[PDB]
C-alpha cells in the first residue's frame, strides 16, 4: 500500500477538488508510508468512518491523534507565488508561525519564488 | 436479569506481561458486551465494542475476545500508565434493553520492591493555637503498596485514632506514597512527651521509626 | 468534534433536589441515547438513567426509580436528569455518556467530563492551612489542609514553580465529616536557608485562597 494508492482511497472519500481535507490526504499518506504505517493509517481512518464521521471529521482527528504524525514538522510544497496555492486554499492561508506541526493543523508551509511562506492551516 | 462476573476482581502484573481480564455473563448475550478503562475519578474510555471491534484512539495491545458466554479483555504488552479499572458492559441497542456493568477490575503495575523513606512531622503552633493536635507520618515512594503504620506515645500502642491516604501509582516508576494522620485532642496530645511512627514493609529489613519529643 | 459537557453539581440537602445538565455538540442527541452512570465513593460504575429523545423511551434503575426524572430538549441539544427526595446514598461523581451502535450492541462511546453531588446537612467550611515544617540530604515538608467541606481543594507549590518529588495525597473523609489532605515535597536540605516554600490551597467551594509559607 503506496502513498499514492492511499491518497487515491482517501480521495474517493472527499467532496470536490483543491481542498484543504486534499492537501492534508497527500502530506498525511506520504508520512504514514515513510513511517511504515500506511496500513494502520487505514484501519484508523476506517473506523472513524464506521462511528458516522465523514472523511474530513476522520483526516482531522487522525492529523491531531495518530502517533506518525505527532511533532512532525509539515512539508514545504514550493509555488510561484501565493496566488497559484489551490484557490479553495488561500481562505486558510497563514503566517508560519515558530515550531508548526502537523498535529496543531499545519498542513503545509507554502514556499514561493520571492522566498516568502504561508502556512495551511485547518 | 444478565449479570456481567468480572474476575479477578483486581491483579498485579510487571511492565511488558500480558494481562487476561475475564467477564462472564450469566446467560447468553451473543457478542453485545464492550470494554472501558477507567482511571480514578476520570470518565471511563471506551476500548472494544462488540466484543472484539477496537475503538478509535485505543493502542493495539488492547484486544477482545467470546467464548460462548465467556468475553476477555487482553493486554498483550502492560504499560506503566495502564493502572486502572477495567468495564466489561452488555447491552443492546433495542428500546428498553437493559444496560448490566461488570464490577470491574483493578489492574496495579507490579515492580522491584523498593523502602519507604519515613519522615515524621509534629503538630504546627498555629494547629495548637487553634485547639486540636495532628500528627503527620510520611512513607515515600514505596512498592509493594501493604504498610503497617503502628503510632506510639510514650510507648503506648494507639488503635483507631489514625487515617491513611495513598497516592496513585507513580505514571513513570509505579511506586507509592502513603501518609498516617494521628489525630489527639490538644488535653491528650500535651499529656505525653514521645511520639513515634513504626513503619513495617517488604522493603525493611527491620522496622522503621521515626519520632519527635513535644518540646 | 462530539463532546457532552456536565453542569448543575454541588451540595444538597438531604430530601433536596438537584437537576444536571448534559450538553452535547457535534451530533443530533434525538437519535442516541444518552445515560446518565454515577460512581459513589468506593464503588463500582452504576448505571442510573437513559432516554432515546426521538421516541421519548425512558429507562430507570431500580435505586432511582419515582425519584430521578431523564429528559431531553432537542432545541438545546441537552439531556437533563431531575433527582428528587435526594439520600446520602445518592452522593456520587455523576457522568452523562452517549449509547451509540454499529449492529445492535449498545457502547457508551462519549463520556461527560463527571460532576460531584454531595447530598449532605454539613455546612460549607473552608480549610485551615497548617506547615509540615522540615525535621542526609533531602529534608522533607508539607502542608495539612485540615477541616473542609464539600470536596475538592487544589495544592500548588510555589505558584507551580516547584513540582519534583511533590506528593498531593487524596482526601480522607475525617471521621467528624469533614476532609483533610496534605501536601508534601523532598527537597534539598541546602536550599532550606536560601529558598522559600509556598503552598497554594484553593477551596473554590467556600472561595477560600490560602499561602502558607512553611519554615523549619
Ligand atoms: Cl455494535
Amino acid at each position: 500500500l503506496s502513498a499514492k494508492d492511499l491518497a487515491l482511497l482517501l480521495f474517493t472519500h472527499l467532496p470536490g477538488n483543491n481542498t484543504p481535507f486534499h492537501i492534508l490526504a497527500q502530506v498525511l499518506s506520504k508520512i504514514a508510508y515513510k513511517s511504515g504505517k500506511s496500513g494502520a493509517f487505514l484501519d484508523a481512518f476506517h473506523q472513524i468512518l464506521s462511528e458516522g464521521e465523514n472523511a474530513q471529521a476522520a483526516l482531522t482527528r487522525l492529523s491531531r491523534t495518530f502517533d506518525a504524525f505527532m511533532g512532525v514538522v509539515p512539508p514545504v510544497i514550493r509555488v510561484k507565488n501565493f496566488q497559484t496555492v489551490p484557490r479553495p486554499c488561500q481562505k486558510s492561508l497563514r503566517a508560519v508561525p515558530p515550531n508548526p506541526t502537523i498535529d496543531k493543523g499545519w498542513v503545509c508551509v507554502y514556499s514561493s519564488e520571492q522566498g516568502e511562506t504561508r502556512a495551511l492551516k485547518i | 436479569d444478565i449479570q456481567m462476573t468480572q474476575s479477578p476482581s483486581s491483579l498485579s502484573a510487571s511492565v511488558g506481561d500480558r494481562v487476561t481480564i475475564t467477564c462472564r455473563a450469566s446467560q447468553s448475550v451473543s457478542s453485545a458486551v464492550a470494554w472501558y478503562q477507567q482511571k480514578p475519578g476520570k470518565a471511563p474510555k471506551l476500548l472494544i465494542y462488540s466484543a472484539s471491534s477496537l475503538y478509535s484512539g485505543v493502542p493495539s495491545r488492547f484486544s477482545g475476545s467470546r467464548s460462548g458466554t465467556d468475553f476477555t479483555l487482553t493486554i498483550s504488552s502492560l504499560q506503566p500508565e495502564d493502572f486502572a479499572t477495567y468495564y466489561c458492559q452488555q447491552g443492546y441497542y433495542y428500546a428498553y434493553s437493559l444496560i448490566t456493568f461488570g464490577q470491574g477490575t483493578k489492574v496495579e503495575i507490579k515492580r522491584t520492591v523498593a523502602a519507604p523513606s519515613v519522615f515524621i512531622f509534629p503538630p504546627s503552633d498555629s494547629q495548637l493555637k487553634s485547639g486540636t493536635a495532628s500528627v503527620v507520618c510520611l512513607l515515600n515512594n514505596f512498592y509493594p503498596r501493604e504498610a503497617k503504620v503502628q503510632w506510639k506515645v510514650d510507648n503506648a500502642l494507639q488503635s483507631g485514632n489514625s487515617q491513611e491516604s495513598v497516592t496513585e501509582q507513580d505514571s513513570k516508576d509505579s511506586t507509592y506514597s502513603l501518609s498516617s494522620t494521628l489525630t489527639l485532642s490538644k488535653a491528650d496530645y500535651e499529656k505525653h512527651k514521645v511520639y513515634a511512627c513504626e513503619v513495617t514493609h517488604q522493603g525493611l529489613s527491620s522496622p522503621v521509626t521515626k519520632s519527635f519529643n513535644r518540646g | 468534534e462530539v463532546q457532552l459537557v456536565e453542569s448543575g453539581g454541588g451540595l444538597v440537602q438531604p430530601g433536596g433536589s438537584l437537576r444536571l445538565s448534559c450538553a452535547a455538540s457535534g451530533f443530533n442527541i434525538s437519535y442516541y441515547y444518552i445515560h446518565w452512570v454515577r460512581q459513589a465513593p468506593g464503588k463500582g460504575l452504576e448505571w442510573v438513567a437513559s432516554i432515546y429523545p426521538y421516541y421519548g423511551y425512558t429507562s430507570y434503575a431500580d435505586s432511582v426509580k419515582g425519584r430521578f426524572t431523564i429528559s431531553a430538549d432537542t432545541s438545546k441539544n441537552t439531556a437533563y436528569l431531575q433527582m428528587n427526595s435526594l439520600r446520602a446514598e445518592d452522593t456520587a461523581v455523576y457522568y452523562c455518556a452517549r449509547g451509540s451502535s454499529w449492529y445492535g450492541a449498545h457502547a457508551f462511546d462519549y463520556w461527560g467530563q463527571g460532576t460531584l453531588v454531595t447530598v449532605s446537612s454539613a455546612s460549607t467550611k473552608g480549610p485551615s492551612v497548617f506547615p509540615l515544617a522540615p525535621s542526609g540530604g533531602t529534608a522533607a515538608l508539607g502542608c495539612l489542609v485540615k477541616d473542609y467541606f464539600p470536596e475538592p481543594v487544589t495544592v500548588s507549590w510555589n505558584s507551580g514553580a516547584l513540582t519534583s518529588g511533590v506528593h498531593t495525597f487524596p482526601a480522607v473523609l475525617q471521621s467528624s465529616g469533614l476532609y483533610s489532605l496534605s501536601s508534601v515535597v523532598t527537597v534539598p536540605s541546602s536550599s532550606l536557608g536560601t529558598q522559600t516554600y509556598i503552598c497554594n490551597v484553593n477551596h473554590k467551594p467556600s472561595n477560600t485562597k490560602v499561602d502558607k509559607k512553611v519554615e523549619p
